[PDB]
């Protein structure tokens, strides 16, 4: 029934997936520096600004 | 036009950069959006008797980046609103100088969806009983969220209109994702439960423990396998899957095309594995919630029917029903027990994503028939291929690209709620799905330069 | 229609939420 177009997407999905440009480290470096960097940035931005605003929030309330 | 006219043109509206904002001060300005955003999340609203109620929509605090009690109480709701009001409207043709007009009607719009739903938030039974607050109380909240969503909707325009990176929403998730995992990594709150003063920040923690216990193996396993509170093993996971999220986010069929008008154009086309860029998570992520917020809403009106109870039965977690079957699973513990809420979970995870993604490629004009319809308006034909096999080509690798990014997606997100990761699967994968957009936009800037 | 910038919009929000801060310490020295 249905087992034939599902081994249909399957071996489609390995044919692309292959015939893909894979990252190498040069670029996943690269890039696993700029999404570390971003993190930090807004993660810490806030975790700064949560620790600021909590005595601020005990004092007003 | 018609008499909405007049009131289209009362709301602030941010005026174009005149120039070009260069890279460093759009990030800039993104910060201090993003800083804005912070600090009015962490500024509790006036008026509020209590807070210890259950919150009815704890499920979309993530996906609508908002925190109970707070300025951002609605998060990005006016953001949402007014884009589908005005999809809705464009649809049905309703409402179609143009831009401004059209800018106003969706400030206008957005404004009064937020008014409605700071009323249906006041009236939902959080902040205590809307009765004794009084009608004073309640209008004044009413306006402080009125003036934070209209505020919300500046800081959306400003990052939309060339001040600012991205867009509000998806800046306002990821800031909100990530500082959720920074906090669960970093915080320096303790609770006692009589062993002793524990931080809640996982690496915080680790190392109160080495220090104070005697026990150093007994503190490693304690820091590194702790229930009570995060543990390292939630930070590894979500470190881990960082790596491989950013890893298949790199994957992409890179196409050797060739113009034919312009001779001399050769380029690059890139069909990345991840064709519909967390398109699926949105989708699923927000079908979750509000499935979620309309079940527990129906839960508690209309306990005891059986098309309430199979829509889901809740204690705030489910515990029955179809929306019992779409949540992750606590601990793995969960998963050997029940093994057939395991795998249906698995299975409506990633049939959901690849249906996604499938359907918004035709949808947002991503088909193969719309590429190739602009590879004839370029003349950007394949440089091996010839230029009656585009669409071939394009039917080829398109639709399996979209299918198996949806699925691979859904597999990642189900693997990061199987390992307990911090900030769940749909949290981590937007937030790093969202940094590579952005991390998109500078390499998109440097090729420019 | 007001064509605002960006610092506007930064001193508006600024502006707002001194304006919480306001009325979360009236609130509060009305209560004592
Ligand atoms: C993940 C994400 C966005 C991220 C976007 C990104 C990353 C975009 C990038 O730019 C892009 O370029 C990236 C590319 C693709 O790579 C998610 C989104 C948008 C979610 C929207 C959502 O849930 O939006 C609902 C709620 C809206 C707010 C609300 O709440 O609006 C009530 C309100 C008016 C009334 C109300 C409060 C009712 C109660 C009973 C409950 O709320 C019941 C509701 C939940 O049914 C009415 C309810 C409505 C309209 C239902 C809507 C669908």
């Amino acid at each position: 029934q249905f087992v034939e177009p599902s081994r249909q997407f399957v071996k489609d999905s390995i044919r692309l997936v292959k015939r893909c440009t894979k990252p190498d480290r040069k670029e996943f470096q690269k890039i696993a520096m700029a999404t570390a960097i971003g993190f930090a940035i807004m993660g810490f931005i806030g975790f700064f600004v949560k620790l600021i605003h909590i005595p601020i929030n005990n004092i007003i309330v | 036009l018609e008499v909405i006219k007049p009131f289209c043109v009362i709301l602030p509206e941010i005026q174009k950069p005149e120039r070009k904002i260069q890279f460093k001060e759009k990030v800039l300005w993104t910060a201090i959006t993003l800083f804005i955003f912070l600090v009015c999340c962490q500024i509790p609203l006036f008026g509020i008797m209590s807070s210890d109620s259950a919150d009815p929509f704890y499920w979309m605090r993530v996906i609508l980046a908002s925190n109970r009690g707070t300025l951002m109480e609605l998060g990005i709701s006016p953001i949402v609103t007014s884009g589908l009001i005005m999809q809705l409207l464009a649809g049905a043709k309703i409402i179609e100088k143009d831009r401004a007009l059209f800018n106003g009607a969706q400030k206008l719009f957005g404004m009064i969806i937020t008014i409605g739903q700071s009323i249906v938030y006041v009236m939902t039974g959080m902040y205590g009983d809307p009765s004794e607050m009084g009608a004073g109380i309640c209008l004044l909240i009413t306006i402080q969220l009125f003036v934070a969503g209209l505020i919300v909707l500046l800081l959306d325009e400003l990052l939309q209109k060339g001040y600012g990176l991205g867009s509000g929403i998806s800046l306002f998730i990821a800031t909100n994702i990530c500082e959720t995992i920074v906090w669960k990594a970093f915080s320096p709150t303790t609770v006692n439960t009589g062993r002793g003063m524990e931080f809640e920040g996982a690496i915080i923690a680790l190392f109160h423990l080495l220090a104070t216990r005697t026990d150093k193996v007994r503190a490693l396993r304690e820091a590194f396998y702790r229930q009570n509170l995060p543990n390292l093993m939630n930070l590894i996971a979500t470190i881990f899957v960082f790596a491989v999220v950013i890893y298949f986010q790199g994957f992409r069929y890179e196409l050797p095309i060739r113009s034919t008008k312009v001779r001399g154009q050769i380029g690059i086309y890139p069909i990345k594995l991840f064709y519909t860029s967390n398109i699926p998570i949105i989708l699923q992520s927000a079908l979750v919630s509000n499935l979620y917020v309309i079940s527990q809403m129906l839960s508690a009106r209309f306990s005891g029917n059986l098309l309430v109870s199979l829509l889901g039965t809740w204690s705030a977690y489910p515990v029955g029903g179809l929306c019992y079957y779409l949540s992750p699973p606590e601990s793995f513990g969960s998963v050997l027990e029940d093994p057939v809420h395991a795998v249906v979970y698995i299975v409506f995870m990633l049939g959901s994503c690849a249906f996604f993604s499938k359907t918004w490629i035709e949808v947002s004009g991503s088909s193969p028939r719309d590429i190739a319809k602009q590879f004839k308006d370029q003349g950007m034909v394949i440089n091996g291929k010839r230029e009656t096999s585009i669409y071939r080509e394009l039917k080829k690798i398109i639709p399996t690209a979209a299918a198996f990014g949806g699925l691979c997606i859904g597999a990642l997100s189900v693997l990061a709620d199987f390992l307990g990761a911090i900030g769940s699967g749909t949290g981590i994968l937007l937030a790093v799905t969202i940094i590579y957009q952005y991390f998109e936009i500078f390499v998109k800037e440097q090729s420019e330069v | 229609g007001l064509k605002v910038g960006p610092v506007p919009v930064l001193v508006m929000s600024l502006l707002f939420i001194a304006s919480v801060f306001m009325l979360h310490i009236w609130g509060k020295y009305t209560r004592s």
